[PDB]
């Protein structure tokens, strides 16, 4: 059968990180600490699953998508996956550069079925950490292919919702994701790993605020799936 | 805690 996706290329593929911690004054967004932490624990979680990391720190809207251009006319033809990582800030389908804002439809259009042929038939993997909109949540006690085919967005909060980082240990999606891909890349498919980040987030976490508008709030991930195979990072 |  081959209900799995090839993943045993010579190469696992890129692991593209954009960590943007510090923007233009005259966007007027906050620093966002905490990010760092985030982007060394992906760096180290995709290194040591066989990804080529590149690392990028504060990069304009422009640099952005020139940098997701560049990547994706690069030949990927002995890769077996492409993952991107987003942390910034954002809203509904948006991503923050240092200067302003990105569609996110803008960055993924790059590798498009019919734009990356390098990459048809191969998983593609978005990763974000960013807001999502202004919600909150409250809690409660307990043979062609499409060209939108094979994309995989791990959003870290619900369509709407406002995401949380600490800035102290980095935000609660990205450290979830790392210890559950520690734990069991070696053992799970992705979709299993993810829905263990889901209930890691929902359940271990939780807001303090001094603000009541902003205590104790929780965060449901949402994982975006058109997928066609079961991703596993081992083979 | 921040949000993003």
């Amino acid at each position: 059968l081959d209900n799995s996706y090839k993943m045993d290329y010579p190469e696992m593929g890129l692991c593209i990180i954009i960590n943007n911690k510090n923007f233009h004054k005259s966007t007027g967004m906050t620093s966002r600490s905490g990010t760092d932490v985030d982007a060394a624990n992906l760096r180290e979680t995709f290194r040591n699953l066989k990804y080529e990391v590149r690392n990028k720190n504060d990069l304009t809207r422009e640099e952005i998508v020139e940098l997701m251009r560049d990547v994706s006319k690069e030949d990927h033809s002995k890769r077996s996956s492409f993952v991107c990582v987003l942390l910034s800030h954002g809203e509904a389908g948006i991503i923050f550069g240092t200067n302003g804002p990105v569609d996110l439809k803008k960055i993924t259009n790059f590798f498009r079925g019919d734009r990356c042929r390098s990459l048809t038939g191969k998983p593609k993997l978005f990763i974000i950490q960013a807001c999502r909109g202004t919600e909150l949540d409250c809690g409660i006690e307990t043979h062609k292919i499409p060209v939108e085919a094979d994309f995989l967005y791990a959003y870290s909060t619900a369509p709407g919702y406002y995401s949380w980082r600490n800035s102290k240990d980095g935000s609660w999606f990205i450290q979830s994701l790392c210890a559950m891909l520690k734990q069991y890349a070696d053992k799970l498919e992705f979709m299993h790993i993810l829905t263990r980040v889901n209930r890691k987030v929902a359940t271990e976490f939780e807001s303090f605020s001094f603000d009541a508008t902003f205590h104790a709030k929780k965060q449901i991930p949402c994982i975006v799936s058109m997928l066609t195979k079961e991703l596993y990072f081992y083979h | 805690d921040e949000v993003d």
